[PDB]
């Protein structure tokens, strides 16, 4: 009633590791379950910080983590490596950045800031076509 | 041992018992079954990892004190002090493989110890798993769940620092994680005070470890009743069989010895049936314990009131004589304010 | 042995429990009281005048030797009615006292002597208790006791106010009163003489002749006995297995010296298990402690019959310095002592194993033994017993600034098997 | 009850039953155990507040 008719969020109940689905087969006085499971393969190491502060204000991701390759900072989901520029979907400001421990400095490019920085790049060039000369 | 218990020190009684059939053979088969299944329970509960992880020498867990539950290098064994308190509080543990024949002939007080009541063919067998390897399994589980996140139940172990690990644990409840980064020192002090108060509460009262004391008490009471029941006459002439063999002829005493043998086998089979019932109950409880071991530790359970009162945060396993002790670290809302909604 | 106890020729690879071992005894010892004079049963059985049914004579016999071998032909004992104790093995028991109660009764009502039979000679004269131990001898007396003029000497009773409890006798004879009128007098309405004389002459009917009867009573397991069989004594043996027979108590084991103190009337020592453990020798007055010799379970560790026949034998929870005492000739009930003279022996927590060898490297467990010890069939081929490997030790470096993130993944398939319904049946 | 069902209203039957030891004592212990855990079931299922 649980594994077959829907995905189970209970760990180690419908197969080892993360669970996807299961198929039933009959047997003389028994049942045989075929669980299809998803397991992470080989990994990579990175350097991380718990938050990021740009204009004296802290920033946090609501899923994933900040990762660094030694040069740039990225947001990444937990169970699959995918670096990405800062996302509004994982950026919110709660207070200044003098109380948290382990924070670093970088420019913040969550699409709220591309609304002034890079999402309106054509509009930024249109605005600078008159102010600059 | 059927031959010694029912027909001890008599050749003709042993012949007449062999004449009956396959009763005590079936009894021995059932007892091998219960013993193998009982070893299997402890095998499957603590074998959730394939490699014995080594604890790091660094004991700075982001301001979180942890020396109570990690193994103590100063102790000759790899036991934490909480585990030592749990072990020595239940001071009624197994001693069936300690009393050798020299201890049997030691003559303490006319040999009134357990050796007197294990002379009648009753034998206690030691478990396959010893104390230090069970402690090593628990230490490996704690080491996996303290630094490698919770992914180590799904293959490989990936190292995660403790701060954003607890932040993800908050994110799996309903509160956004950022608040943990403003309350780090206070939450660490609360955790340390709570983990001290656990040892204080365990050392306070002597009526807290009944759930493991009752099992060994029932086992000892069953054995004591079995060895005491042999004094029953069962409608015979005497409770000792050699007097019957030396007093009556072999053409009328067979009825009395038949009644005695049938009564003793009846009592033995009643004991076996009671052992089977207790085995079924212990098996169900052990399966529930395995489910708690798998779900409340290797992950965070979204079910309410399954891994502690209130919203469950995380858990700790600890070994105990014939048992497991879980430490559920859980979240509880404090005082409240009411406002106008819409 | 394992093929015999498993009923199959081909046994699978594993450990199997089998029949236990035992330590055989060496000799036997008997210790009895040593009295010289024989028991004076002749004057009891050959008295010139016997007793009446209401005034039977009772004699206690003590401090002699119970020898009934000469009592077989002489005093021929026509009745084999002994039910509490089998008379063939009478000489093998020791009685703390013996009482002979004799009288002369009507030859017809012999069966009224047995307990539970009602009437007048078994209710108003004498009756046995319910749990009586002992037996009676009954025989005819027509040439001696019965006269042609009539043996008018033994007096029987036929009435009483109430039924009497057993082992009770009365001497008084009073003219009866059986009504409202106090007929004391000399005669009247049911006012008769209590005890009436016999009328026995040999010309009467068959079975009506007078019979001599004598009942013998005795109690067991009470005190150190004073009258029993003619079996000779022997020498006491200390700390060696022996078949001992103390006053009918037959047992097997070793006898040591104990420091407990008895009482002058106490003889036997008991325990909670209702088994004798401490006895006092009748001849020399020290304290003897009884203990049967040790034993234990036997296990065999073997690979498959498909593979070779090389086995290993484990003894259940015995001290390994005491198992060479088991290694002799004609010493053990299991006769397969060929492996008992075996190879290097290694001690575990539940006994000591013969036929394997420890290795300090660690492999994965295959056969359960106990206490973390595991056996296998390995290198030349032999059986090795080693310490169970918990796995591979793998340190993991904790960090407070690093992170491990997977870059690839995989999809795998796992099988599970669940029983759902056992087969139905009906009887 | 130990005496009522088997050797009730009879002294000698109770006397001969006295030899058998602690059978019905074990019976009473088992039945009291199932009674107290039977109460414990309702206590566990109905006292969450
Ligand atoms: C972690 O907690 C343990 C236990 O509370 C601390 O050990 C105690 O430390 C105090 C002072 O530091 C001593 O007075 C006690 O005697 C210690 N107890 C024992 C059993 O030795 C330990 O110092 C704490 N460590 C950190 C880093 O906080
Ligand atoms: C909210 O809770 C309070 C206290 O439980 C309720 O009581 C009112 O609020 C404060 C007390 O905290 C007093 O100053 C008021 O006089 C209380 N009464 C009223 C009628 O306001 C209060 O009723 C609750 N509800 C609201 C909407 O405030
Ligand atoms: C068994 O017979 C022996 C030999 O007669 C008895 O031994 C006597 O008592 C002590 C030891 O018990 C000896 O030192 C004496 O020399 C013996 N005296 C005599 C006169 O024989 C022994 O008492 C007898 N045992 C019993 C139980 O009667
Ligand atoms: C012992 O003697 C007493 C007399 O003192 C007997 O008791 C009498 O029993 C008869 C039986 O019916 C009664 O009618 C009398 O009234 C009893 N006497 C008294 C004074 O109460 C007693 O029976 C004798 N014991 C035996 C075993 O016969
Ligand atoms: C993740 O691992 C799989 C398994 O090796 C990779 O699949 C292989 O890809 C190479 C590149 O074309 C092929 O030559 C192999 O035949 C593939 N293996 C199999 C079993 O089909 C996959 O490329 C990896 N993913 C990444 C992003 O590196
Ligand atoms: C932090 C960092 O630079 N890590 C890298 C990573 O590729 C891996 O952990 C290792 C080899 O597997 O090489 C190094
Ligand atoms: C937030 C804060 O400053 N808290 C402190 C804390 O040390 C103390 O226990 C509490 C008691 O009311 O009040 C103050
Ligand atoms: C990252 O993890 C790997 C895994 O072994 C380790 O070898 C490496 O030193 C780590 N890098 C840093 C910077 O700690
Ligand atoms: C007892 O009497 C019988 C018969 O009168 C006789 O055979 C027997 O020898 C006598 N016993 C003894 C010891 O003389
Ligand atoms: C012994 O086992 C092997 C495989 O393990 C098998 O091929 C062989 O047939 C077996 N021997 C017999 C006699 O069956
Ligand atoms: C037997 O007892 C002695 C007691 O001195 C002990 O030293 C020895 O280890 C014991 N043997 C085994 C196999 O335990
Ligand atoms: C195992 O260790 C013991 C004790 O140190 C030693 O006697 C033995 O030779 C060792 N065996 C091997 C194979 O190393
Ligand atoms: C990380 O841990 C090391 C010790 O392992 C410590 O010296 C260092 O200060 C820690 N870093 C932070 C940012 O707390």
């Amino acid at each position: 009633s649980e594994c077959v008719l829907g995905q189970s969020k209970r760990v180690d109940f419908c197969g080892k590791g993360y669970h996807l689905m299961s198929f039933p087969q009959s047997a003389p006085h028994g049942v045989v379950f075929l669980h299809v499971t998803y397991v992470p393969a080989q990994e990579k190491n990175f350097t991380t910080a718990p938050a990021i502060c740009h204009d004296g204000k802290a920033h946090f991701p609501r899923e994933g983590v900040f990762v660094s390759n030694g040069t740039h900072w990225f947001v990444t989901q937990r169970n699959f490596y995918e670096p990405q520029i800062i996302t509004t979907d994982n950026t919110f400001v709660s207070g200044n950045c003098d109380v948290v421990i382990g924070i670093v400095n970088n420019t913040v490019y969550d699409p709220l800031q591309p609304e002034l920085d890079s999402f309106k790049e054509e509009l930024d060039k249109y605005f600078k076509n008159h102010t600059s000369p | 041992d059927c031959t010694m218990y029912i027909c001890g020190d008599s050749t003709e009684c042993s012949n007449l018992l062999l004449q009956y059939g396959s009763f005590c053979t079936q009894l021995k088969r059932a007892l091998t079954g219960i013993a193998v299944e009982q070893d299997k329970n402890t095998q499957e509960v603590f074998a959730q990892v394939k490699q014995i992880y080594k604890t790091p020498p660094i004991k700075y867990f982001g301001g979180f004190n942890f020396s109570q539950i990690l193994p103590d290098p100063s102790k000759p064994s790899k036991r934490s002090f909480i585990e030592d308190l749990l072990f020595n509080k239940v001071t009624l543990a197994d001693a069936g493989f300690i009393k050798q024949y020299g201890d049997c002939l030691g003559d303490i007080a006319a040999r009134d110890l357990i050796c007197a009541q294990k002379f009648k063919g009753l034998t206690v067998l030691p478990p396959l798993l010893t104390d230090e390897m069970i402690a090593q399994y628990t230490s490996a589980l704690l080491a996996g769940t303290i630094t490698s996140g919770w992914t180590f139940g799904a293959g490989p172990a990936l190292q995660i620092p403790f701060p954003m690990q607890m932040a993800y644990r908050f994110n799996g409840i309903g509160v956004t994680q950022n608040v943990l980064y403003e309350n780090q020192k206070l939450i660490a002090n609360q955790f340390n005070s709570a983990i001290g108060k656990i040892q204080d509460s365990l050392s306070s009262t002597p009526s807290a470890l009944g759930k493991l004391q009752d099992v060994v008490n029932h086992n000892a009471q069953a054995l004591n009743t079995l060895v005491k029941q042999l004094s029953s006459k069962f409608g015979a002439i005497s409770s000792v069989l050699n007097d019957i063999f030396s007093r009556l002829d072999k053409v009328e005493a067979e009825v009395q010895i038949d009644r005695l043998i049938t009564g003793r086998l009846q009592s033995l089979q009643t004991y076996v049936t009671q052992q089977l019932i207790r085995a079924a109950e212990i098996r169900a409880s052990a399966n529930l314990a395995a489910t708690k071991m798998s779900e409340c530790v290797l992950g965070q359970s979204k079910r309410v009131d399954f891994c502690g009162k209130g919203y469950h945060l995380m858990s700790f396993p600890q070994s105990a004589p014939h048992g497991v002790v879980f430490l559920h670290v859980t979240y509880v809302p404090a005082q409240e304010k009411n406002f106008t909604t819409a | 042995e394992t093929k015999c106890t498993l009923k199959s020729f081909t046994v699978e690879k594993g450990i199997y429990q089998t029949s236990n071992f035992r330590v055989q005894p060496t000799e036997s010892i008997v210790r009895f009281p040593n009295i010289t004079n024989l028991c004076p049963f002749d004057e009891v059985f050959n008295a010139t005048r016997f007793a009446s049914v209401y005034a039977w004579n009772r004699k206690r016999i003590s401090n002699c030797v119970a020898d009934y071998s000469v009592l077989y032909n002489l005093a021929p004992f026509f009745t084999f009615k002994c039910y509490g104790v089998s008379p063939t093995k009478l000489n093998d028991l020791c009685f703390t006292n013996v009482y002979a109660d004799s009288f002369v009764i009507r030859g017809d009502e012999v069966r009224q002597i047995a307990p539970g039979q009602t009437g007048n000679i078994a209710d108003y004269n004498y009756k046995l208790p319910d749990d009586f131990t002992g037996c009676v001898i009954a025989w005819n007396s027509n040439k001696l006791d019965s006269k042609v003029s009539g043996n008018y000497n033994y007096l029987y009773r036929l009435f009483r106010k109430s039924n009497l409890k057993p082992f009770e006798r009365d001497i008084s004879t009073e003219i009866y009163q059986a009504g409202n009128k106090p007929c004391n007098g000399v005669a009247g309405f049911n006012c008769y003489f209590p005890l009436r004389s016999y009328s026995f002459r040999p010309t009467y009917g068959v079975g009506h002749q007078p019979y001599r009867v004598v009942v013998l009573s005795f109690e067991l397991l009470h005190a150190p006995a004073t009258v029993c069989g003619p079996k000779k004594s022997t020498n006491l043996v200390k700390n060696k297995c022996v078949n001992f027979n103390f006053n009918g108590l037959k047992g097997t084991g070793v006898l040591t010296e104990s420091n407990k103190k008895f009482l002058p009337f106490q003889q036997f020592g008991r325990d909670i298990a209702d088994t004798t453990d401490a006895v006092r020798d009748p001849q020399t007055l020290e304290i003897l402690d009884i203990t049967p010799c040790s034993f234990g379970g036997v296990s065999v560790i073997t690979p498959g019959t498909n593979t070779s026949n090389q086995v290993a034998v484990l003894y259940q929870g015995v001290n390994c310095t005491e198992v060479p005492v088991a290694i002799h000739a004609d010493q053990l009930t299991p006769t397969w002592r060929v492996y008992s003279t075996g190879s290097n022996v290694f001690q575990t927590r539940a006994g000591c194993l013969i036929g394997a060898e420890y290795v300090n490297n660690s492999y994965e467990c295959d056969i359960p033994i106990g206490a973390g010890i595991c056996a296998s069939y390995q290198t030349s081929q032999s059986i090795i017993a080693y310490t169970m490997s918990l796995g591979a030790e793998n340190s993991v470096a904790y960090s407070n600034n690093s992170i491990a993130i997977p870059t690839n993944f995989t999809i795998s398939v796992t099988t599970e098997i669940l029983p759902v319904s056992m087969t139905k049946t009906s009887v």
